């Protein structure tokens, strides 16, 4: 009953995401807002740490699936909904292919009414003259699908799906993504059985700021089950 | 300057109106581009969209974003803030960065009385997004149902208008070779009949021009020719006037039924030009072109045709020449 | 050459699409004159028919009793054989011996869907065999009840149409009466009013050549022109220029209702060229007859007249000549 009811309106985010990646140590605040209603978010990130070695579109699969669209026949099924305000914490690895990796732990919650996400972040093994790191990957986005599933282990889910990021000749990289999602407290959340959440978004600057700037506007709903 | 948006954004319509009242920045544009407009939209307030608009307030508003007052104003799902804004001027074809026309978020909301009112003011059926997809598709993908279906309706009217219409230049181009198998006919030298010849010829080149009347009509609505193969006529060998006459009559007739199928068609799609078109020019030529034909068929027989030679030498003498 | 039929009529569809890859016979005469394409219609086998039409075959076959492939088909009750023979070009209107259409024999049989679509092709619903019979007759004395409901309906439809366009026709003479006692009546030389005799006589002609375009209309359409007793106009005493005036006003408001009554009536019974006439000729002249009218009314009522002269004679003088 209560876990549904604290998206019933806008979301202003802070996002704050620190992370070491071979000597290269960054900060990232990112800022806008979000509905569950229409699975909606919308924001803005900025680095107060200069120019970054990584591209933007790395950083994009890395910084609320609290927030997508959930039918009403999969009320049911919304293990991120009856955890609030209890919130809940998720460790993720992305595993680059033909690179190396990156393991991230965030803590999620609600901050009075303020949804605000602390992410820190270590990734390692990289060769420094390279394609996914050295820029020669291309500015763009591409929709994707995450897989959802229970674990009773850990009486919450885990996550995992593929991304494809194009690159300025036409080849791929394919990083792996894994996730384990636990609720802080024991109380009783909704169990969902494995299913998919789609998810586009789209990438853009804004004209009149010279920081390092990354606009950005999403839209993520799930799915899976085929009901009446 | 800046104090009206948040009276705006909680709702405060007498806020605004008295602080508005004052002269105050009504096309403001704020630290991400939202104008008390967009936030007017968000939240459902009637009053204070009304009170921006008498002000001069701007309904396409380019945020930093890509959206409008329409776009949010269509995903919430309040139906007057979305009739008054398209009284106003908004544009129902608006994009956002990712390609999403009003209509996309109406039909993805699931929201039927925006849908409507978005489809009487020219919101397009067939628009896609950066990725690909028709408010269709994303009606399809949500469980959205009856979105569905009336955007299923509106894609199979569009389709088979233009199927019929293909059908029609077919059917007018084999029209216009059996004219002209009939007329060379005539030309033979032991069917010497000359002005049955000229009859035919004239006919056969007034069904091409019929045709390529339809051809120019499927251009100018957007759609696709695509032509095909002509089957040859059934005879070569039409056995005398009269015969001719009585396959030409039949084949006019033939005709005529076609277009009276595509006259109810585009009558049951919602189509007032299509009607129209078919009605001005090609509904008063087949009833003229089945009053003469049966006019000539019933001469040709009461003179004594076709047991008579001297019936239809003098019919090709009096009648056709 | 002859082993191919006998798997058509087993339907063995298969064996008729190995053999007819291999060259052979697909038009074939038989020994009472039954060609594949008859007995693959008797039966219902939409796939030989299929590879028969498309490797050539004849769909008016005229057999030795008279019998096509739709007649057959009609018959049986399949309705995709008569889809795809009516689109390859079979003729709705070909007779037996008896005389009998595939409309007959649907009606017959019984087969609701086949009616319809053979309606929608252009068969004729009053029709007969030797016998004298129409379709509706041959639905009426078989207890097939709803052939006969659809098929009274089109009947009654046609009847009615005649009937309205026959009363109209009465109306438009009765009309060219009145303006032509209208005009002499201003022609009596206590009445020396030249003017509004010219525009009454004016008047009285353009109200006959609308009624023979309308018996021309009648002629068109093949129905029967049956002209009527016109009755003498209610007065020979018009009192005055304003009164005769007012009264052309309520003549031509009710020519006006007829033609609405007879154009809805045309709306009912899917008829678009009768819609068409209506509006085309008939509708925009009503319109502007109706203000000419009242504004001469009203110029008359305000110079005075009719208890003043000097305002019918400037009248007459100024704005009719």
């Amino acid at each position: 009953s209560k876990g549904e009811e604290l998206f019933t309106g806008v979301v202003p985010i802070l996002v704050e995401l620190d992370g070491d990646v071979n000597g290269h140590k960054f900060s990232v605040r990112g800022e806008g807002e979000g509905d569950a209603t229409n699975g909606k978010l919308t924001l803005k990130f900025i680095c107060t740490t200069g120019k970054l070695p990584v591209p933007w579109p790395t950083l994009v699969t890395t910084l609320v699936q609290c927030f997508s669209r959930y039918p009403d026949h999969m009320k049911r099924h919304d293990f991120f909904k009856s955890a609030m305000p209890e919130g809940y914490v998720q460790e993720r690895t992305i595993s680059f292919k033909d690179d190396g990796t990156y393991k991230t732990r965030a803590e999620v919650k609600f901050e009075g009414d303020t949804l605000v996400n602390r992410i820190e972040l270590k990734g390692i093994d990289f060769k420094e003259d390279g394609n996914i790191l050295g820029h020669k990957l291309e500015y763009n986005f591409n929709s994707h699908n995450v897989y959802i599933t229970a674990d009773k282990q850990k009486n919450g889910i885990k996550a995992n799906f593929k991304i494809r990021h194009n690159v300025e000749d036409g080849s791929v990289q394919l990083a792996d993504h894994y996730q384990q999602n636990t609720p802080i407290g024991d109380g009783p959340v909704l169990l969902p059985d494995n299913h998919y959440l789609s998810t586009q978004s789209a990438l853009s600057k804004d004209p009149n700021e010279k920081r390092d700037h990354m606009v950005l506007l999403e839209f993520v709903t799930a799915a899976g089950i085929t009901h009446h | 300057g800046k104090e009206l948006l948040e009276a705006a954004r909680a709702g405060q319509d007498d806020e605004v109106a008295v602080l508005m009242a004052r002269g105050a920045e009504v096309n403001a544009a704020d630290d991400v581009g939202v104008t008390p407009l967009h936030l007017a939209a968000q939240r459902g307030h009637l009053a204070i969209v009304s009170v921006l608009l008498a002000f001069g307030a701007s309904v396409n508003a380019a945020d930093l974003w890509g959206q409008t007052p329409l776009h949010l104003a269509a995903t919430a799902g309040h139906l007057e803030i979305v009739e008054v804004l398209l009284r106003s001027g908004a544009s129902v074809n608006a994009r956002d960065n990712i390609g999403h026309t009003p209509l996309h978020l109406a039909a993805w909301a699931g929201h039927l009385e925006i849908v409507e009112v978005l489809l009487a003011y020219g919101a397009d059926v067939f628009a896609q997004d950066k990725f690909g997809k028709t408010p269709f598709d994303l009606a399809i993908d949500n469980g959205n149902e009856d979105i569905a279906e009336v955007l299923q309706r509106l894609l199979e009217c569009r389709r088979d208008a233009e199927a019929a219409i293909n059908y029609q230049i077919n059917l007018e181009l084999y029209a216009s070779y059996v004219y002209l198998s009939m007329s060379y006919y005539f030309d033979r030298d032991d069917v010497a009949l000359k002005n049955f010849a000229k009859y035919f010829l004239h006919q056969s080149h007034e069904e091409r021009e019929h045709a390529e009347k339809l051809m120019k009509l499927q251009n100018q609505r957007g759609g696709e020719i695509s032509l095909q193969s002509i089957s040859s006529p059934d005879s070569d060998d039409w056995e005398s006037g009269l015969n001719a006459m009585e396959s030409a009559l039949h084949l006019e007739k033939a005709v005529n039924a076609s277009l009276l199928r595509l006259h109810k068609l585009a009558t049951d799609c919602n189509d007032p030009h299509l009607c129209d078109f078919i009605e001005t020019h090609y509904l008063n030529e087949q009833v003229k072109a089945i009053k003469e034909l049966g006019d000539h068929v019933t001469n040709l027989r009461k003179m004594g045709a076709p047991e008579s030679g001297l019936a239809e030498y003098l019919f090709d003498k009096h009648t056709l020449g």
